[PDB]
């Protein structure tokens, strides 16, 4: 049994154009656990994200908090980049203020 | 009044490939207003209004663009058009295929009837079997046991003089519209 | 209130690649501490909260000595497994294991657990009165019977019961200031048009603690559970977590839904309307 | 603190 991850980009506080924050991509109830996920400031890969170490839920399924350092702006677009074998090619999702 | 609202080539289509939703009122308008119910669609809004013709272009469709619209003109203090129908827009090709198979084989007397099992690797509660060869008719269906992941089809009776081909695709239900690659073309041998 | 600590560890096959990937974490209650990684620069088995930079080489050697150890028998069940199920050499494998003690309300032991998972479905677990198990399935049963005669259910019990508990206890006053604390969930609303008829109306709670919730959508009083969209709590990552609930609405209609949201540190339950 | 988990008596 293998079981395709779920995704959420957002942020450790309110955004506000001005500010600086944490963006974070929580991915959970994947199986099994080798996945690459990637943060994204208009396009192009950030060099040294960190995250949360690998554990998991009741029904064994994973989950994982890749977070980094960040300033919401007008302009700039965000995004998370998430492959899994589930699926067929990396998967991107925006962030979005609000979700 | 009312406009009626359709895609092309079609309503369902493989990821990475283009489409174009068609909108018109019968009379020729230029008040069309397109939107996804539940959840905004971006892309609508960076269209060009010379085109807003009722005629909205996807370069090529990816997840972003899957859901339920519809299309409508006026404005409530102007026009008032009622809404479009429906059409859910559904994208294919988001995960790995499920494996479609014919029990207890896939040779048919002439017209006997087949079952057809759908077996998705991923857990998923959505099964669709389309059957190929004019645009498919897809049938819906949820899986046999609790943690299935395998759905099972009934087809027939079959005929010699006619094509059986068929393909399938697992989804969440939490997504409806988000579909997997296809399982491979299963065709029936009917035994004339 | 009451507490739990806990134990989370994860082993998987990387074929040609050599030795397999291995992971542990442990918890007090929704708090990481301690984490080892096989394929960690370190080594080691480092430190992940402020409250237990506390302890001496004496600690960081036997957590260290002790996790290499897990790691060393999952080396060993992979290979097993492979062979209870006959796969092929090819192919990826995952064996997961958790374990814990919850303290009770008054700080005294209430409950132990210890649950085994072979490619994410159950395997074999200790049952309630920790000196009996439980199979999943047929291959699981060689297993029991293997460790029910080699005394792991009697030997296990001492840890739960016993040492566990006390160090978790332990831990407990270590980082009261954290562990034993609060924060309430900040609530608020935001609205965003669908169409011109229709907008959702989504409700917010943030960075709280513990994760357990509820945020309920309700209509004139009528519960709308079924046309709501929930998120699944996710973490801040300063420990604290978030989450909200969203309806669609007519246009218009939006002063006759609250959001209700129950919690534990919130003395009453809260209800909140788009428009007061 | 950790536990037991050292072999080969803990063995599947």
């Amino acid at each position: 049994i293998q079981r395709t991850p779920k995704i959420q980009v957002y942020s450790r506080h309110p955004a506000e154009n001005g500010k600086s924050n944490f963006l974070n991509c929580y991915v959970s109830g994947f199986h099994p656990s080798d996945i690459e996920v990637d943060l994204l400031k208009n396009g192009e890969r950030i060099e040294k994200v960190e995250h949360s170490d690998l554990s998991f839920s009741k029904d064994w399924s994973f989950y994982l908090l890749y977070y980094t350092e960040f300033t919401p702006t007008e302009k700039d677009e965000y995004a998370c980049r998430v492959n899994h074998v589930t699926l067929s090619q990396p998967k991107i999702v925006k962030w979005d203020r609000d979700m | 009044p009312k406009p009626t609202l359709w895609a092309e080539p079609g309503s369902v289509i493989t990821q990475g490939s283009p489409v174009t939703l068609r909108c018109q009122g019968g009379q020729e308008t230029q008040e069309y207003r397109l939107y996804r119910e539940k959840k905004t669609a971006p892309w609508i809004t960076r269209i060009p209004q010379e085109l807003v013709k009722g005629q909205f272009p996807i370069p090529s469709i990816t997840w972003e663009h899957a859901g339920r619209y519809r299309c409508y003109y006026g404005s409530d203090t102007a026009g008032r058009s009622e809404s479009s129908d429906p059409l859910e827009l559904v994208v294919t090709g988001a995960y790995i295929k499920p494996t479609l198979s014919a029990q207890p084989s896939p040779v048919v007397n002439s017209g006997g009837n087949v079952t057809l099992q759908c077996d998705s690797q991923v857990a998923f509660d959505g099964f669709i079997l389309c059957k190929e060869g004019e645009h498919p008719q897809c049938l819906n269906s949820q899986p046999h046991a609790r943690g299935s992941s395998r759905a099972i089809f009934s087809v027939g009776p079959v005929s010699p003089s006619r094509r059986w081909w068929y393909r399938c695709y697992a989804y969440d239900s939490n997504s409806p519209y988000e579909w997997s690659l296809p399982s491979d073309l299963l065709e029936l041998l009917v035994l004339g | 209130g009451s507490h739990s600590m806990r134990y989370f560890f994860t082993s998987v096959s990387r074929p040609g690649r050599g030795e397999p990937r291995f992971i542990a974490v442990g918890y007090v209650d929704d708090t990481q501490f301690v984490r080892f990684d096989s394929d960690a620069a370190s080594q080691r088995m480092e430190p992940r909260a402020p409250w237990i930079e506390q302890e001496g080489p004496e600690y960081w050697d036997g957590e260290t000595r002790k996790v290499k150890a897990h790691s060393q028998t999952h080396r060993v069940d992979l290979g097993t497994l492979r062979g209870y199920y006959n796969q092929s050499e090819a192919g990826s494998h995952t064996v997961q294991r958790m374990y814990g003690c919850d303290v009770g309300s008054d700080w005294r032991f209430l409950r132990g657990y210890h649950q085994y998972a072979y490619d994410g479905k159950d395997y074999i677990a200790l049952k309630e009165d920790l000196r009996s198990w439980t199979a999943a399935d047929m291959a699981a049963q060689t297993t029991k019977h293997k460790w029910e005669a080699a005394h792991v259910a009697e030997q296990l019990r001492a840890y739960l019961e016993g040492t566990c508990v006390e160090w978790l206890r332990r831990y407990l006053e270590n980082g009261k200031e954290t562990l034993q604390r609060t924060d309430a969930p900040k609530t608020h609303m935001t609205h965003h048009a669908v169409s011109d008829h229709e907008a959702t109306l989504r409700c917010w709670a943030l960075s709280f603690y513990p994760a357990e919730i509820t945020l309920t959508w309700q209509r004139d009083g009528e519960d709308q559970t079924q046309d709501t969209e929930l998120v699944e709590t996710r973490p801040a990552g300063d420990g604290t977590f978030q989450k909200w609930a969203a309806v669609v609405v007519p246009s218009g209609q939006e002063q006759r839904y609250t959001c209700h949201v129950q919690h534990e540190g919130l003395p009453k339950p809260l209800t909140l309307r788009w428009e007061p | 603190r950790q536990a037991s988990i050292e072999l080969p008596s803990m063995a599947v």
